[PDB]
């Protein structure tokens, strides 16, 4: 089989 | 439900059926123990179990 994640792309953001 | 739950991510899940009889543990195995008896401590007893 294959097993699959949850993943989260990341960007830069201001705060 | 083991099978369809294999599926769920972020969790590990499992189902099973109660002993035959529930005041003990199963029958089934040996229950070995690791024992610390120089003092070692929990992180060389760890390393040593693993």
């Amino acid at each position: 089989q294959m097993p699959a994640v949850g993943v989260v792309t990341v960007k830069t953001e201001p705060l | 439900a083991t099978r369809a739950f294999s599926q769920i991510k972020d969790a590990m899940v499992f189902a099973f059926n109660l002993p035959a009889i529930v005041e003990l543990g199963t029958a089934t195995g040996f229950d070995f123990e690791l024992i610390d008896q120089a003092g070692l401590g929990h992180e060389k007893l760890t390393q040593a179990r693993n």
